[PDB]
């Protein structure tokens, strides 16, 4: 269907979207998901 | 006497400023490096 | 017949008390957590 | 299904699964799926920090170990990007439509239009203006 | 509904309730709208009607819209014992009048 010159020009845009999306939301949430978990477990506290 | 009435040109209007310009401001690496947001003022990684 | 089918679905096919407990204790910490859905399309 | 939250990606500017313009998950499937799709004269295919926080929500397990059927094997499991996307595969011209798109490394295997994103949140205490919420870590 | 001395006005009790309603309007009846457009959407389904007893294929399409349809969560085990009491006191009444 879509032709393969669209498509390698979707891949552009889409890599490129989750390269800020993933650098987004790390620092945003995973960051803190990770110390709330061993937290959790008593682990963290040192 | 003598109406003329054809070169009044009474707008008077000033400056617009509807410029526009081409100096490029591209920056690909603000789009496809990445974005991170740290607390301190430096940062370390092991290796 | 929605409600059948729903909690038929939900609770009696797919494994909802695992879904629904998961998606609290492993939510309450992780700030939000996530459920989806499909069609699946098995075939032998 | 329950979708961890460690393997769900999405844009700065969302608030909502609605006005969200792009968003992923990451997906752990098998082979034999992906050959119902493209591909299949090959099949040798072969992010840590989403491995590394959900390996510690406890610590004996973790989700990079080698689970130890080889690779071969046509029922062996493979990391894909799922992704729900609002963009111009047309022509922007077009209306933005928003799209479910699949890919594995350097492959695409299918695209559909869709109008919906068929994923849910749970959150105690949320947060206006935002996607994400408040959790009893950031009060405790 | 305890009103008998239950009165749950205890500010913690309450700063909980507000969690799990948040869970309910932001979460639960997401996922069932979510479904009931989903199933409203594909596939061919079965009833199992009395009247004659035997599965009506019901093309789903056939169905409502959200619109129409309020969803409720958070059921008590036991509404059904409720709904027979609400059902007989009916019948009472519906027996009391013969017009």
């Amino acid at each position: 269907k879509y032709s393969e010159e669209v498509l390698d020009e979707l891949r552009v845009d889409l890599q490129r979207r989750f390269n800020y999306a993933q650098g987004y939301v790390d620092m945003a949430v995973k960051g803190y998901a990770r110390e709330a978990w061993e937290y959790f477990y008593g682990n963290l506290p040192a | 006497t003598l109406f003329v009435s054809y070169d009044q040109n009474g707008k008077k209007l000033s400056f617009a400023n509807w410029i526009s310009v081409l100096s490029p401001q591209d920056t690909p690496f603000v789009s496809m490096t990445g974005k991170e947001s740290i607390n301190q003022t430096i940062f370390s990684w092991q290796t | 017949v929605a409600t059948k089918l729903v909690n038929q679905i939900l609770l009696r096919d797919n494994p909802g008390y695992n879904i629904i407990s998961s998606a609290a204790q492993e939510c309450l910490v992780t700030r939000n957590s996530f459920i989806k859905y499909y069609w699946d399309e098995q075939t032998s | 299904e329950y979708v961890p939250s460690e393997q769900i990606f999405v844009d700065e500017h969302a608030t909502s699964f609605a006005d969200a313009q792009y968003f992923c998950h990451r997906v752990r499937r098998s082979k034999e799926d992906l050959v119902a799709m493209g591909f299949p004269k090959d099949e040798i295919e072969a992010t840590t920090q989403s491995t590394v926080a959900w390996s510690r929500t406890d610590w004996r397990q973790d989700i990079d170990a080698d689970i130890g059927t080889d690779t071969e094997d046509i029922a062996s499991m493979v990391w894909v990007y799922e992704h729900y996307i609002r963009t111009g595969v047309l022509d922007k011209n077009k209306e933005s439509k928003l799209y479910q798109v699949i890919q594995a490394g350097e492959h695409i295997l299918h695209t559909e239009e869709v109008t919906h994103i068929p994923f849910v949140t749970f959150c105690p205490y949320p947060i206006p203006g935002s996607f994400y919420g408040q959790s009893v870590y950031d009060i405790t | 509904a305890y009103a008998t001395v239950g009165l749950m006005m205890n500010a913690a009790q309450n700063r909980l309730r507000m969690v799990c309603r948040n869970i309910a309007h932001n979460g639960m009846v997401e996922l069932m709208r979510g479904i009931y457009n989903l199933i409203r959407e594909n596939g061919e389904v079965p009833i199992e009607v009395q009247t004659p007893r035997g599965m009506i294929q019901v093309n789903p399409k056939q169905l409502p819209a959200r619109h129409n349809l309020q969803v409720v969560v958070a059921i008590s085990p036991n509404e059904k014992a409720e709904r027979a009491q609400k059902l007989i006191s009916l019948k009472q009444l519906i027996a009391a009048d013969a017009q």
